[PDB]
């Protein structure tokens, strides 16, 4: 017969329906776990491309008509590309090349947020700083983050115990290397009983040449030790071997006696 | 089963609901099937955090038709999900058949299978989320706190979360004195402190670096130490670089650690602590001055 | 004990010159660095110049080229020549000295200086 | 009238420890640098340990870390704790007191024998 034909009203898209994955390279990257970054309508043909571009994610189908989102499942960041810096949280691989900027064929690989406090960077930075690749800023900041024991996870704390033992066995061979000098500096900064005892052990296990070159303030000659008794002030205050000496290579007794000096004012 | 008569009666309650009265051959198939057709333009919610327009998107229909009943500005925070399965009249695409009284789902399935008058589909089901960012300049507008009109809570929360760090690391390197930049620095995250350590290594004489040193100490002091070292190596003629970099050939480490007490200028409260290493600043409390 | 004596300060018309002298006395075993500070009424201190051991001079940007500092270790004295004087230099000048006493004690002392206007 | 009687010495095997005591009667520690000397048969005396008016301690490099010089102000007694004693440490250990600034007030005390037998 005569059906009452009626066409539906003209549709109006929303913000979700107008999203384009080829524009959200700065939105999907800072996404965390259990976060649904709605990427919008996605054709079936581009699903493989968006899945190979963001491998750390899962393409979850949220709504009809191809409406999908990307859900973070993992942080696939290598140690050399995530540990030797403190500002980079992600990078892009393309033709076997790491880049900071984005390329439409590149692949996003991101770093754990505050990865240094997870301890995963200890093994890489232990070898990267011990050598000619030693960056003063990066390695000093890494030692600082290591002594930040309260901001680390349980994995971080056990890796920190292991790192303490490893640095102790390393710096006992030679403390003149820059990484061990910064480790002694931060052990001074910590200023606990364990830290002072560790400094003392590290400096006592040093070789005779090292003691003769660096520890002439802690180990004085017999003439200077005899002369130091003729004055009431501690030896370290007037001793020229303590006036100009690397403060990181002093024993804790000497480091403290250097502060007990009375300054005439 | 062929169709003999078919009319539309208005609704007893809602103006959007009507009754398709169909009488076929074989009197058992005749029914007054209730069906709804949407006409509102929603700027509110039917259910808490939910929008269900009376519209059955048939399989293959354009998605836009589910959202033709929502005010655009109000729809920016809502997403479209999978809805309850429904039936629609093929000659009235978008109608929402109601399974009232004698009109059971088995009956409508039989109609669909033996009449080509009913198409299966999905109910329009909108769920309340936050704003959907899609442009790369949108995250810049939201994180820089320059236009927070349509910004999600993850990109507009005074830097409580690790979303704006990637942008602020480049934003504040160019504008260090920005108040929002200092607010982001006060979050005490590694990217912010590293960015401001790279900033103060070049421009330490500025006051935002005084604020930076005040923020980072005493827990995260190494950034300030490295910044002061680089600044006093680059700027050796600066007077303030006197206690941390003594200008006397091979004796720059003249006032390191407790030796800071040996010069009263390095311990004055009138001097900003930014110009001293952390191991120097801590010794100031223990200076025996006689 | 270490004692510092200043001399040579006086009143002078704007645009003139004046030389200050600072002498150290007492039990003194080491004289490392010796500088000059300046304090105005109602204003804080301000560093003017410094001489290390070995005659090296470091001047403040406020009096570069105008003032000239020098030392004499044969007599334990520090001289400061002040040329092209200005009315804003009206302030009392002191000399600061760091070193070791006769009993090998650290000293960072600052003696009462003369008035310069 | 000044009493600096050292005591506590004896015979110990290598590695053993000994706590030497020296109780002053006529000298206040707040005014004197207290040193422990030793002298071996055939050689001259040498400083083993010292502590200023304040708790600042200093040791000879040969005995650094093995010896600890302690001070009790309420009892006015200076101690020397000798751990990991070597045969090189066999000597007569005695007390010494130098006034802070009087200089000429250098008082010595009777010694005590310390022997190590390999």
């Amino acid at each position: 017969v005569e059906l009452p034909k009626r066409d539906p009203p003209p549709g109006v898209p929303t913000d979700e329906m107008l999203l384009n994955v080829d524009k959200m390279h700065d939105v999907i990257a800072p996404a965390k776990l259990l976060e649904y970054v709605h990427i919008g309508p996605l054709a079936k043909d581009k699903e493989d491309k968006v899945k190979k571009r963001y491998p750390e994610f899962r393409l979850v189908n949220t709504g009809p008509g191809g409406l999908s989102a990307l859900l973070r499942q993992s942080y696939a960041g290598t140690a050399p590309n995530c540990c030797r810096t403190f500002q980079r949280t992600h990078y892009w691989k393309k033709d076997g090349k790491i880049s900071d900027k984005y390329e439409e064929g590149a692949v996003l690989e991101s770093c754990w947020p505050d990865v240094h406090d997870t301890g995963k960077c200890d093994v890489d930075l232990f070898d990267w700083c011990q050598g000619d690749t030693f960056d003063r800023n990066i390695c000093h900041q890494w030692i600082g983050s290591a002594f930040n024991r309260a901001d680390r996870t349980v994995e971080g704390q056990q890796s920190l115990i292991n790192l303490y033992n490893k640095m102790q066995t390393l710096c006992s061979k030679d403390a003149s290397v820059p990484i061990c000098e910064s480790f002694l500096h931060h052990l001074r900064a910590h200023n606990t009983e364990d830290s002072k005892e560790m400094i003392d052990y590290i400096l006592r296990q040093q070789s005779a040449d090292f003691k003769q070159k660096y520890m002439r303030c802690s180990y004085p000659t017999r003439d200077k030790l005899e002369e130091s008794l003729k004055y009431a002030e501690p030896r370290e205050c007037w001793d020229p071997e303590c006036s100009n000496a690397n403060v990181n290579f002093l024993l804790t007794r000497n480091y403290n006696n250097l502060g007990l000096c009375n300054i005439v004012r | 089963v062929t169709l003999n008569r078919i009319k539309i009666a208005p609704g007893i309650a809602d103006i959007r609901d009507k009754y398709m009265e169909l009488g076929f051959n074989y009197p058992e198939y005749n029914r007054a099937v209730k069906f709804a057709e949407e006409s509102y333009t929603y700027y509110y919610e039917t259910s808490p955090g939910e929008i269900k327009p009376k519209f059955c998107l048939i399989d293959g229909m354009s998605i836009d038709h589910c959202s033709s009943f929502i005010v655009p500005e109000f729809a920016k925070q809502y997403v479209l999900i999978h809805g309850e399965p429904c039936s629609s009249f093929k000659f009235r695409p978008g109608s929402l058949i109601y399974y009232q009284n004698e009109v059971t789902p088995e009956y409508i399935k039989d109609l669909k299978h033996a009449t080509d008058y009913i198409a299966s589909g999905q109910r329009c089901h909108f769920i309340k989320k936050d704003y959907l960012l899609g442009d790369s300049d949108s995250v810049a507008k939201c994180c820089s706190k320059t236009n927070t009109k349509h910004c999600p809570k993850i990109f507009n929360n005074n830097y409580k979360t690790e979303h704006c760090d990637d942008f602020m690391t480049g934003f504040c390197r160019n504008d260090p004195g920005n108040p929002n930049c200092l607010e982001w620095l006060r979050a005490k995250r590694k990217p912010a402190m590293s960015t401001y350590s790279d900033i103060c290594s070049k421009h330490m004489d500025a006051r935002y670096c005084s604020e930076f040193i005040r923020i980072i100490r005493p827990d995260y002091f190494t950034f300030g130490d490295t910044a002061l070292y680089v600044f006093c190596n680059d700027h050796k003629g600066n007077r303030n670089c006197w206690c941390a970099n003594y200008p006397k050939s091979n004796s720059g480490d003249k006032y390191l650690g407790p030796r800071v007490c040996w010069l009263h200028e390095c311990t004055d409260e009138s001097r900003d602590r930014k110009w001293l290493y952390y191991n120097q600043d801590v010794q100031r409390t223990r200076c025996k001055y006689v | 004990e270490v004692q510092l004596v200043e001399s040579g300060g006086g009143l002078v018309q704007a645009g003139g010159s004046l030389r200050l002298s600072c002498v150290a006395s007492g039990s003194i075993f080491m004289i490392d660095d010796m500088g000059w500070y300046r304090r105005a009424p109602g204003n804080e201190r301000e560093w003017v110049a410094t001489t290390h051991s070995g005659g090296s001079t470091v001047y403040a940007d406020s009096v570069k080229g105008r003032f000239t500092i020098s030392r004499d270790n044969a007599k334990n004295t520090v001289y400061l020549q002040m040329n092209s004087l200005k009315p804003e230099d009206t302030a009392v000048y002191y000399c600061n000295a760091q070193g070791l006493t006769g009993s090998r004690q650290r000293y960072d002392v600052l003696g009462q200086g003369t008035q310069v206007t | 009238e000044v009493q600096l009687q050292a005591s506590g010495g004896g015979l110990v095997q290598p590695g053993g420890s000994l706590r030497l005591s020296c109780a002053a009667s006529g000298i206040v520690f707040s005014n004197n640098r207290m040193s422990w000397y030793r002298q071996a048969p055939g050689k001259q005396r040498e400083v083993v340990a010292t502590i200023t008016s304040g708790g600042a301690t200093d040791y000879q490099d040969s005995v650094e870390g093995r010896f600890t010089i302690s001070r009790d102000m309420a009892k006015n007694t200076v101690y020397l704790q000798m751990n990991s004693l070597k045969p090189e440490d066999t000597a007569v250990y005695f007390c010494n007191a130098r006034r802070d600034n009087f200089a000429t007030a250098i008082y010595w005390g009777q010694g005590t024998q310390v022997t190590v037998s390999s």
